[PDB]
């Protein structure tokens, strides 16, 4: 209680009840990593689709295949994108020990004046993130049984 | 009396040029229990002739006479082909069903309506009712009018059915 | 509501609530209600797909043209069989019954909310004494049930050969 | 209860007593209480004794050359039962399987009254059909045990002797229709029957076609 | 009823259910609708037995010299007679035999009369007089020339007795005939007469196969 991920077609979904006699810190552990698997989602999700048919990095001619694309990517830029990620990971972990701390704010949202419209871009934002986590697995594992990206499995 | 029932509606309102409720308001009920039958078994012929004309069933009508459900015709033809134990077989349900399931009147030779039952109430217990009075009415009311074009309509495709041999005609 | 006051305990488990699992001990009103709802709709799906795929397994169809632009007829369609017949669809013609579906479960979703309404979208009620409805709410979870089983039955049978032995 | 099990072990053999050397008596299954358990081994048991009991009669009707003469079952001329199994049509062995699947699940759903075995009923217990006719699928009629009612009113000490009948006669016809296999399978292994069950070279633990047998370790 | 009833057709013998098919409530109707169905059908099988032995009989030795009947044989199986019947006249007589059952199983005319179905306190047998048919009727089934009508009422019980005797034993001698028909020397002493090779209980074998078989 007190998020905004309650939605219509499901109403507020909890059929396991992990949220049911659970602390705060575990509700709040729980959103953050809905939120970080849902941005992550649309950055897999968007990625594949545009380096699918536009990928003019690399030469341009490295696979459009998303599992051969990263393989073939140089080492120094998988160590760079994992420096960039760890960079914003330990700002996440001092965002979690803020004495503050709403589970994915790093806007700092509690010290304006918010309203349901708020809220409802909030809900906005995780109903995305639940679509494209399912995307962006889905996208994965076609790419691995037919070795073809999302656009050119579907051409 | 007969001026507000379910039927007094539509372009028309009440509908009597040669005044037979009006002579006889008593027979009303008998008239709206006929119109039910008719515009029922209206509905199920028409949407039988539309929907023969794509859709036909698969394997055969009868195996011992090697007659097919797609070699049939649409239309009168197609009841002429059916063999006459189907024939039979399909009078006996109608007369199960006329008789003994949906009863539309009670006894003697002219037969009355059901006393405890509206002109044409002729479902069991396990039947849609509708409790809304507004709705009820709405719906009793599509029903028998969609009843009387239903029977506009079968007149319609049985006639051009007889003459030409589809129920279509040419346009 | 708890899971012993929902309809659906069923006569073949002895009239108690199955859940081997214990998968429903841990839920709400509100999540029961649509977990209900989720059975239902699936029910009435399967039921529909056990009838279609009996229509054309048997070779029902109609008779025309399914698209002009592509040549494909019902025949075409249904000569290939229940599962092939489907990728052999237009893929457009699959997009427009997708939509329709959308379209009616939006709507019936909005004016019947899962949630709120736990599989009753408002349908008319064929008789309104309470053991009656309840017999019948019963029969409908017990029909849909073995939908479910006989549509996925189908799948796997004529997907891998000679999984179901009684496949007509 | 373990105390029960020790009474019955006198009834059954009043020599042998409460003899369990793997104390299984004594365990816990699924997280279940030792008297569901005790209910459990008991009422598997007593099913293992009975089907023992129909199939050791089975066996020998069966490869006496006594058989059904009717179409599915004058199609099968071979003499040795496994054979004739073997030669069933898998229609046939299927409609077998479950149909005893629906007598199983019969004998599994309570609606009579009775706790079912694991919960204080009576180990050994096959609801009767007409006890409830409402719960039933059309109308079965006849019960399973006692259909024809012979057994009806008889005194609980001689249903009692009855239980202690099953139990043993259905432990002893165990080890028969297992020595029927036994020689049918791997000859010289139960020596009074030699001779008189066939050899048998496919899998009697097998309903339908398979050719892995205990080829690795045998004789 | 079927303890002192059965006493009074051989009191030596008493009661032989050996299956207690008395005992098993059929349809779960009650054990008395299990004894008047059993009762009725007994009664109804030593009727149509008693008139198939005589029937057989006859067919045996005598054919009706006018047409469709003159074309037959009598030197074969009085069954084979009934196969090689028309399908016309084997329809019509099922459907005449259909007739005076579901007149027999009409509540409303035995109610006339006073009787009531044979499962409820109905006496097993009572067949209804067709007065409640629409157009003239001449005669009845039973008493048909109304000559025994008021008979004693002991009599009409007595009556009941030989008849399920008699019924009895009809069903196994025309039971016996049709085993020895399709099956020589299958009644030892009576293979003499016919060894027609085909189902009686195929009406219409001889027109068509129901299909699924
Ligand atoms: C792993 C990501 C993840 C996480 C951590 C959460 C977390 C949360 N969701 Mg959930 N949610 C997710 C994905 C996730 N969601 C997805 C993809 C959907 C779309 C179906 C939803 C739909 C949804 C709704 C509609 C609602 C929530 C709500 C919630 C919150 C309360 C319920 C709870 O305790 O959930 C705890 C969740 C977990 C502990 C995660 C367990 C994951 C298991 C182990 C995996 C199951 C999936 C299976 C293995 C594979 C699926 C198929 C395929 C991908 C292979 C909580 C913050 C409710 C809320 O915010 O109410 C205010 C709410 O109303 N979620
Ligand atoms: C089976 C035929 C049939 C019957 C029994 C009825 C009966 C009825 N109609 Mg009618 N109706 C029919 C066909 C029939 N309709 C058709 C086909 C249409 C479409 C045009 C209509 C359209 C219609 C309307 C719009 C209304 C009625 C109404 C009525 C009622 C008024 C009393 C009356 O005069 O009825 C007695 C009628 C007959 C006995 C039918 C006589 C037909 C003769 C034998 C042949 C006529 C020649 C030829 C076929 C044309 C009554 C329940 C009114 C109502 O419900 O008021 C409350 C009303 O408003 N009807
Ligand atoms: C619920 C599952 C389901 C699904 C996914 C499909 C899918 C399909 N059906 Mg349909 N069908 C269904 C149920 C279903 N059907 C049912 C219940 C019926 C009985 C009325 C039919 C009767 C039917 C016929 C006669 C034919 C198809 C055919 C088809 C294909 C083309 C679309 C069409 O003509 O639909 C028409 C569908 C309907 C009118 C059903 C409406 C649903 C009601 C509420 C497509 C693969 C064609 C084919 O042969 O493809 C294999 C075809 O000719 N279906
Ligand atoms: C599908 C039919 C069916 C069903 C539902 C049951 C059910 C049961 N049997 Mg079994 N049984 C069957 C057929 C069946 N039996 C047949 C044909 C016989 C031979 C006459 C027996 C003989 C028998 C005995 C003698 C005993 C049981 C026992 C049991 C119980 C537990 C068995 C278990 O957990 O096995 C689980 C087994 C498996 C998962 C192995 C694989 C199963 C296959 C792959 C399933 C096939 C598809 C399926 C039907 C869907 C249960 C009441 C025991 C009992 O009641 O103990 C208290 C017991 O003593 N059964
Ligand atoms: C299980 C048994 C069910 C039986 C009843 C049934 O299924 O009811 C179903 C039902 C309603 C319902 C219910 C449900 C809610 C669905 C189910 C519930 O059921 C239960 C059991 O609870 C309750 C119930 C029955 O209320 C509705 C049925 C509706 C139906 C069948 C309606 C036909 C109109 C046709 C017309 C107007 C034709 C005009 C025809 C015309 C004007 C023509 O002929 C014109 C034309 O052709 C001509 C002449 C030549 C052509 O060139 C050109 C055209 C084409 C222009
Ligand atoms: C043992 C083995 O190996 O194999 C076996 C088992 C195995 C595998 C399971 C097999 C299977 C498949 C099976 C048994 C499948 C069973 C399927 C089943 C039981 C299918 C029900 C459908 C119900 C329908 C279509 C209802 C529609 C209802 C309609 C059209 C309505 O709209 C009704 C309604 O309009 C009314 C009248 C008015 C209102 O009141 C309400 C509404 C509007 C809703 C095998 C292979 O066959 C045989
Ligand atoms: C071979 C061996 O070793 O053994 C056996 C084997 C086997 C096969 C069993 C054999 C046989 C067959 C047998 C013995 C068959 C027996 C058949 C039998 C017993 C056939 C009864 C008919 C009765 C009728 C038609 C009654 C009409 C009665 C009518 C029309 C009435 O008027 C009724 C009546 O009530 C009124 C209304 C008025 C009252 O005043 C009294 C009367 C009665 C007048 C064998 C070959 O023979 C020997
Ligand atoms: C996560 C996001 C991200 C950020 C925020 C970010 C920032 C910066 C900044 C500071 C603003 C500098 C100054 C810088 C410089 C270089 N980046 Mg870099 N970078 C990111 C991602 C990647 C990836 C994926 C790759 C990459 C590369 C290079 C090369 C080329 C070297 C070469 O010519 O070989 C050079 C010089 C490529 C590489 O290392 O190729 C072997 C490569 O694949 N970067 N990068
Ligand atoms: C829920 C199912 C469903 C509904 C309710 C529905 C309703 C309507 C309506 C009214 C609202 C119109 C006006 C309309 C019109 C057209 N439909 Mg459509 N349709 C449905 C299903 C299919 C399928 C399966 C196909 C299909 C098609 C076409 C074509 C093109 C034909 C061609 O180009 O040859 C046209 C013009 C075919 C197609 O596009 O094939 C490439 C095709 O295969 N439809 N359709
Ligand atoms: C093929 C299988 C089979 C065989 C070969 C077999 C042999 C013997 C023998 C051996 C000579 C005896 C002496 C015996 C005796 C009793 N059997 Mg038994 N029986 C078989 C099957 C079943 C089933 C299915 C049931 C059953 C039962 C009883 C009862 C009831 C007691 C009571 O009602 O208290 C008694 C007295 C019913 C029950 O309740 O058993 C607990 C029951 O359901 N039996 N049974
Ligand atoms: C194939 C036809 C047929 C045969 C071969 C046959 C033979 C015998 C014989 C044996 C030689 C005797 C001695 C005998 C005696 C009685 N028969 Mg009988 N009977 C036949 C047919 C019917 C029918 C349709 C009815 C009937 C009846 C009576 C009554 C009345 C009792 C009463 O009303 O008190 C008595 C006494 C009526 C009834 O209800 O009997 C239950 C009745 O309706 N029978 N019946
Ligand atoms: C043409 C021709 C020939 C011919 C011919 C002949 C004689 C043809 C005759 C054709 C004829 C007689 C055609 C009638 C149609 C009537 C219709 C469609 C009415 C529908 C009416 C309907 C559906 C009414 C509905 C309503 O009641 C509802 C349901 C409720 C009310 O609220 C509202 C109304 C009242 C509206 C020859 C001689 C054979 C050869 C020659 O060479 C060519």
């Amino acid at each position: 209680n007190g998020m905004v991920g309650d939605c219509k077609p499901l109403g507020y979904f909890d059929p396991l009840g992990f949220s049911k006699d659970a602390s705060p810190e575990t509700m709040a552990k729980f959103r953050e990593a809905e939120l970080k698997h849902g941005r992550v989602a649309m950055l897999a999700c968007a990625g594949m689709i545009t380096a699918d048919k536009f990928h003019p990095l690399f030469g341009g001619k490295l696979s459009s295949n998303p599992l051969l694309a990263i393989t073939q990517v140089p080492k120094l830029g998988l160590l760079q994108i994992l420096l960039f990620i760890g960079f914003m990971e330990v700002f996440g972990i001092l965002n979690s020990r803020r004495p503050d701390y709403e589970p994915g704010n790093f806007l700092g949202t509690s010290q304006w004046e918010t309203t349901p419209t708020w809220d409802a871009y909030q809900l906005r934002e995780l109903n995305n993130g639940r679509l494209a986590m399912f995307g962006a697995i889905g996208m994965l594992t076609h790419a691995y049984i037919t070795g073809k990206g999302p656009l050119e499995l579907l051409d | 009396g007969v001026e507000t029932e379910l039927g007094a509606t539509g372009p028309l309102g009440y509908w009597d040029p040669f005044g037979f409720s009006v002579r006889n308001p008593e027979r009303f009920n008998r008239y709206r229990a006929v119109e039910l039958k008719h515009g029922r078994i209206a509905m199920a012929a028409t949407t039988g002739y539309m929907v023969q004309s794509f859709l036909r069933w698969p394997g055969y009508l009868s195996t011992s006479a090697n007659i097919k459900f797609a070699d049939l015709p649409n239309g009168i033809a197609a009841f002429k082909a059916i063999p006459p134990a189907g024939l039979f077989q399909i009078l006996l349900f109608i007369g199960a069903m006329e008789a003994f399931t949906w009863r539309y009147y009670e006894g003697p030779w002219p037969g009355k309506v059901p006393e405890g039952k509206a002109p044409g109430d002729v479902a069991g217990d396990l039947w849609v009712r509708y409790t809304d009075p507004e709705e009820k009415a709405f719906k009793l009311n599509a029903e028998i009018n969609n009843g009387r074009a239903a029977m506009m309509g079968s007149l319609g495709m049985l006639m051009h059915d007889h003459i030409l041999g589809t129920w279509v005609p040419p346009g | 509501l708890a899971v012993t006051d929902l309809v659906g305990a069923s006569t073949e488990v002895s009239n108690k609530v199955w859940d081997p699992l214990k998968l429903s001990e841990n839920m709400d009103e509100s999540n029961l209600k649509l977990v209900r709802a989720a059975e239902l709709k699936h029910c009435r799906v399967a039921m529909l797909a056990t009838v279609g795929w009996l229509w054309t397994a048997t070779g029902t169809h109609f008779e025309g043209m399914l698209s002009t632009s592509s040549g494909v007829s019902f025949a075409d369609v249904a000569a290939a069989g229940p599962l092939l017949g489907a990728a052999k669809v237009p893929a457009a013609g699959i997009w427009q019954m997708i939509a329709a579906i959308g379209a009616l479960e939006v709507y019936w979703e909005n004016k019947y909310p899962a949630a709120e309404c736990g599989g009753d979208f408002g349908v008319p009620r064929v008789t309104q004494d309470p053991a009656k409805f309840k017999e019948i709410q019963l029969a409908e979870l017990k029909n849909g049930r073995l939908a479910m089983i006989g549509i996925i039955s189908f799948a796997c049978a004529e997907a891998i050969p000679g999984s179901v032995p009684f496949y007509p | 209860s373990l105390s029960d099990l020790k009474t019955l072990a006198t009834g059954l053999n009043p020599v042998v007593g409460y003899w369990d050397p793997l104390k299984l008596g004594e365990a816990e299954f699924w997280d279940n209480t030792n008297e569901e358990t005790i209910g459990w081994l008991r009422h598997a048991e007593i099913k293992h004794g009975r089907v023992a009991m129909a199939g050791f009669v089975g066996f020998i009707v069966q490869a006496n050359g006594i058989k059904f003469p009717w179409a599915p079952f004058n199609a099968i001329t071979s003499t040795s039962p496994p054979e004739q199994w073997d030669q069933l049509p898998d229609a046939a062995k299927w409609q077998i399987i479950l149909g005893v699947g629906f007598l199983e699940w019969w004998s599994e759903i309570r609606v009579d009254g009775t706790p079912h075995y694991m919960k204080g009923g009576k180990p050994g217990y096959v609801p009767d059909f007409d006890a409830t006719p409402d719960q039933l699928p059309h109308w079965v009629g006849l019960n399973l045990y006692d259909p024809l009612k012979w057994s009806k009113g008889a005194s609980a000490e001689k249903k009692q002797k009855g239980l202690l009948t099953e139990l043993n006669n259905g432990r002893l016809a165990m080890l028969g229709i297992m020595g029927f296999v036994s020689e049918a399978k791997v000859p010289g292994s139960v020596p009074l029957l030699k001779g008189l069950v066939a050899p048998y070279t496919g899998e009697v633990m097998a309903p339908f076609a398979t050719d892995i047998d205990w080829s690795s370790w045998a004789y | 009823a079927l303890p002192e009833l059965s006493k009074k057709l051989n009191p030596v013998l008493g009661y032989w259910d050996p299956l207690n098919l008395a005992e098993l409530n059929f349809w779960g109707a009650g054990d008395d609708a299990t004894v008047g169905f059993l009762r009725h059908a007994e009664i109804k099988h030593g009727r149509v037995a008693m008139a198939a032995f005589v029937g057989y009989c006859v067919q045996s030795n005598v054919h009706f010299p006018w047409a469709p009947f003159n074309s037959i044989p009598t030197n074969i199986a009085p069954a084979e007679q009934w196969a090689q019947l028309p399908e016309a006249a084997k329809w019509q007589i099922i459907l005449f035999v259909g007739f005076l059952e579901v007149y027999s199983e009409h509540s409303f005319i035995l109610e006339k009369y006073g009787q009531k179905h044979y499962m409820k306190g109905g006496k097993p047998g009572f067949f209804p007089d067709f007065d409640t048919m629409v157009h003239p009727v001449p005669l009845n089934l039973w008493d048909p020339l109304k000559a025994y009508k008021g008979a004693s009422a002991e009599r009409k019980a007595d009556g009941l007795l030989k008849e399920v005797n008699n019924g009895r034993l009809a069903m196994i001698g025309i039971m016996g005939f049709c085993a020895e028909a399709r099956v020589p020397g299958a009644v030892p002493a009576l293979s003499n007469i016919a060894h027609y090779a085909g189902d009686p209980m195929a009406p219409f074998a001889a027109n068509f196969h129901l299909p699924g078989f």
